């Protein structure tokens, strides 16, 4: 598990170098930024059991097949299977928004779960689906201009949406 | 690599949770110590041609033996020189490092691992690398805080070689 | 999926062993039972949409507000009565397949894990269904070890739900 | 694992529906037929170490090859594994006789032994040839018209039949 | 396979080590015993034909009921008899091997790994081999350290049965 | 595991057969060498850590591009797999010159290896170097005149080469 700290070193010593001034400044800019990158975290963690369970109805409506008997979310212990995998979708998400870069998503959840769909006769597409329905609703949330001090977040709404979107393309 | 945002994750995912507030107060900390980091960071990096020749010379004037027996382990050809500057240098670097970063995970991983089995193979003394990092420190030119950042690193290698 | 046959196997299977008398007198008497849980099966199939229709009405008289309030959980829309009638008769449909296995077996799979879940995360009440399944149990209008049979198991989903 | 009655309403849950009552009916005669499949299966057990040692000494009188030195039940652990694999293809049989279905003995025991015997150096051949030696044994055995009630149990010799052709097939 | 061999290589890799002197004096040990092995072998390879015919013989004077009684398991009939014959020659055979390699490797996993399974589904008592292996002992025409290396595997044999 | 004594006894076992003379005149052929076996093997052990680090110095200054930040062998946690795999294969040698077969070494040591360097990134080609400069060192210290008791080794210097090249052959 890397952080972009962490990142720009393990580069550095690939090629045994010290640091250039540029990379101390874009370093340096990060930590700058890094409040807003903190609202973001809290925002979106402190209502994780409303964007899941808003996204599950949405798709459900959607795609009525899907919990019709003979459906991939029919009898209890199947749908309870579906709401688990989207809290921890989201889960290492937002890890990975802490951290700055990608590698605990990519390491610990997306690498395998397109085979582990297949095998089980999921749906991967309809997964896509969900994904982007919880990414529409945290980008909301986490930039709320109310209740907080004004200013400018684009940057970082840009990277979130990213990181879900990496998600979506992992399973489809 | 261990810093103190990868550990806060890791104790959040041990235990299956989302992250709470209990861990991002963590996060903060690391994000107001590190001004002081950065200005260590740079000074070391600035200044660090100086440092490795000063602390090489430190070296030869304590143990005036290694630069006469003979032996591939001492600095007493060309070569032995060339290789004994070289590694005072990967030390000075991976101190930066460990700035940078906020913690010990560069360190631990690059240099650490692996380092008693490599001095007993080689016939290298520990001894020996204790007083260079003894001279940069002396010799850094740092002040307040930023000096604080510096040797608490410097110091954690001291104890690894001890 | 546990019947009173398959559970004689896995004790063979388990300790390396061939079937005995132990296990086959269990079986017999699960094959004498089955005359009066049949009965029970075809009785409760046969009178299944006046049983859902009167256990939906049992449970709006005794919770009038999930008539009225505004909210996807309850049944205050068209689409939430429609919702609400067909988990009723999902219920029942589970008790018959009980009856023919001769024990709990479908109810456990397809119904009992991830119960709990379901009804945190939609908010749905525990106290509602166990209202719907007590209207069947006193209107089935079974008669001596056949209304035996049937009460045995719309007990054990209201445990589940306690 | 299944038995008959398990197998139809696994089924009827697939397409969310009531049985029909045909489907009762089908039942109900199972339930009726039920003292001579407990005569089959008991009969069968009480002579298992009989059928077994039978069917051995048969095979390796015709197939000598097996027991000279080089051959796959020649030294006393290889031929010891031998007995032990006729033992256990004749438990799981007489299991799945009493649930009156073949997912007990698909599932547990033929599900990857082909591969198992190609891997090995063992002849699948030549076990197929032991299990329909079984097999005559236990059928003579079980339908013996001897001290018991008589009538007709064609029927179940027919189902129990299928049982070592099916467990023959998967080993050749 | 176990040799005096095997085993020292085994507790160097066990525990992760180099040979030391500590296994390098069994296997020296090892090399001067065999001396006395081989003569013991080649003695018994030699006269192997009597032995065999003259043990058959000792078994049948003991249990004359083994030359009469109707089954397959008995010497009733000219295969019968082929047979013990062969059984008798396996285990002089495994002697031979034993002697060779210098320890009990070829006979563990030749013959005593399942022996007990194969006498008791076969229905072959133990009681009958024994007696053929001290007919073996009392008449092999060995003297010395090499009749002792004969018997020590003898006896183990024996052991096994008992 | 096999010694050379039990080697002729599986295959013997094979076809059911006693011993020819030939082969008890060729076993006590071994064991009247067995002394010479005995020095190699205390002499190869005894300065084992010095064959070893005289070998990789010598690589490292014929291939300076393996210690290059970026190299298999650059950090001290590389470095140290590295020396460790030297000494286990010299290790798994002096077991099978003991024994006088190659069985310990093929079955405990190099089967499945040249897989695990591809899929490390460690070069085949680079390891087989350092195993062919030990062998250089091992045979000239087994076979120094000194301090014993003279006589001819050549047949046993040529077996121990073999053990020494079919390492080096399997990683490349
Ligand atoms: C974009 C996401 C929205 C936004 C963000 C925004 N926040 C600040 C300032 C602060 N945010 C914090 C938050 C925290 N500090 C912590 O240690 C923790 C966890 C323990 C949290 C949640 C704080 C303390 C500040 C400074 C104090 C303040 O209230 O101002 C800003 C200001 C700029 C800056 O980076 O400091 C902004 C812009 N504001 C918006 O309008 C977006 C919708
Ligand atoms: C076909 C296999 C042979 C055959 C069978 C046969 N059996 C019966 C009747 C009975 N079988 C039993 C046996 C058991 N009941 C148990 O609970 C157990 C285990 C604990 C066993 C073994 C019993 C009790 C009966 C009824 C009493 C009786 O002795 O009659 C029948 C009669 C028809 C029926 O299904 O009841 C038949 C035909 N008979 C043959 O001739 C075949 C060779
Ligand atoms: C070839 C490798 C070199 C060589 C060998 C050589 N050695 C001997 C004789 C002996 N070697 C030993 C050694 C041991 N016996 C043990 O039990 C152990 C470990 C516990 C060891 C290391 C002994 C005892 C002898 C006999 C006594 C003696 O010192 O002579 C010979 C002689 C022939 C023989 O096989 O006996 C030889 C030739 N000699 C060389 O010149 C090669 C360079
Ligand atoms: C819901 C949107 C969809 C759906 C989901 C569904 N998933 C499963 C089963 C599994 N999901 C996982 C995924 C993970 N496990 C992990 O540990 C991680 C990372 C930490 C991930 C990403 C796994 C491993 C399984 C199999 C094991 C298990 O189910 O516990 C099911 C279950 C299917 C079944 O039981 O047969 C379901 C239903 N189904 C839908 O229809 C939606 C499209
Ligand atoms: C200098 C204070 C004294 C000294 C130096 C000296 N070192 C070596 C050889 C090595 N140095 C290292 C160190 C590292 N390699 C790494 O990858 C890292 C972490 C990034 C470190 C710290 C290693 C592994 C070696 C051995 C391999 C190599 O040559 O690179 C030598 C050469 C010894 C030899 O036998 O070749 C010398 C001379 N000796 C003195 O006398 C100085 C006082
Ligand atoms: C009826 C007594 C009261 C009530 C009903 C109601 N239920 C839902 C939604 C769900 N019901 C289930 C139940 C099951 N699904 C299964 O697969 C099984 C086992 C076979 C059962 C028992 C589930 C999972 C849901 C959620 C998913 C879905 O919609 O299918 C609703 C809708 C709630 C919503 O938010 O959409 C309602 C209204 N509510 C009342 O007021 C009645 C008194
Ligand atoms: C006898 C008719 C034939 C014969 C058989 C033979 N089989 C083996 C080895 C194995 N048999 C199995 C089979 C199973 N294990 C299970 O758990 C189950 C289901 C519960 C089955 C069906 C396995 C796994 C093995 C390998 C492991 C083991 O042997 O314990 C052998 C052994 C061969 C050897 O030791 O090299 C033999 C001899 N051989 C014949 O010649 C007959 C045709
Ligand atoms: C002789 C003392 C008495 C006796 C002999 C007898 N033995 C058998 C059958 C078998 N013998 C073995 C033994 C071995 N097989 C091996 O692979 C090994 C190790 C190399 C041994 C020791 C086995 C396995 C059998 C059963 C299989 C086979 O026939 O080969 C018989 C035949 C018994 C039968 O039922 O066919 C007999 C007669 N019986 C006496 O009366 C003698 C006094
Ligand atoms: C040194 C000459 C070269 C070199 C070596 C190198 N190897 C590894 C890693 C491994 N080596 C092994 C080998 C074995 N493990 C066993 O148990 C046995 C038999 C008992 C063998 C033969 C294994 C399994 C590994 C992977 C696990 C581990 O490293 O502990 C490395 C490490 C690479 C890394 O950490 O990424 C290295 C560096 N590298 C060179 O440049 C030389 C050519």
């Amino acid at each position: 598990m890397l952080d972009a700290f962490a990142k720009v070193v393990a580069q550095a010593d690939a090629r045994g170098e010290f640091l250039t001034n540029a990379q101390f400044d874009a370093l340096s800019n990060l930590v700058k930024e890094g409040n807003k990158r903190l609202d973001a975290v809290n925002r979106i963690t402190s209502n994780a059991s409303t964007i899941v369970a808003n996204a599950a109805r949405a798709l459900f409506a959607e795609q009525p097949q899907l919990i019709q008997p003979g459906g991939n979310a029919y009898t209890n212990r199947r749908m309870a299977a579906c709401l688990r995998d989207m809290e921890i979708i989201l889960r290492y998400v937002t890890y990975a928004i802490l951290a700055g870069d990608s590698s605990v998503l990519d390491d610990r959840c997306l690498n395998g779960l397109r085979e582990t769909y297949q095998a089980l006769g999921t749906p991967g597409s309809s997964v896509a689906v969900a994904i982007q329905k919880m990414k529409d609703a945290a980008i909301a949330i986490a930039n709320d201009p109310n209740g907080i001090t004004p200013g400018d977040c684009s940057a970082l709404m840009s990277e979130i949406a990213g990181y879900f979107d990496r998600a979506a393309a992992a399973v489809a | 690599m261990k810093t103190p945002i990868t550990e806060a994750i890791a104790a959040a995912d041990t235990q299956g949770r989302f992250l709470s507030n209990t861990e991002l107060q963590a996060v903060d900390g690391r994000f107001k110590r590190a001004v002081a980091s950065m200005e260590a960071a740079r000074a070391l990096t600035n200044n660090a041609q100086s440092l490795i020749d000063g602390a090489a010379q430190a070296v030869y004037q304590k143990f005036p033996y290694t630069t006469t027996m003979q032996g591939s382990q001492y600095a007493s050809t060309p070569e032995g020189k060339a290789k004994c500057a070289r590694d005072i240098g990967y030390y000075l670097r991976m101190v930066t490092y460990c700035l940078v970063a906020g913690g010990t995970g560069p360190m631990d991983e690059y240099l650490i691992a692996g380092l008693s089995e490599i001095n007993s193979t080689f016939d290298l003394s520990p001894s020996w690398y204790i007083e260079a990092l003894k001279y940069i420190k002396a010799n850094h030119g740092l002040t307040g805080q930023a000096a604080v950042e510096a040797n608490a690193y410097i110091d954690y290698a001291i104890n690894a070689l001890s």
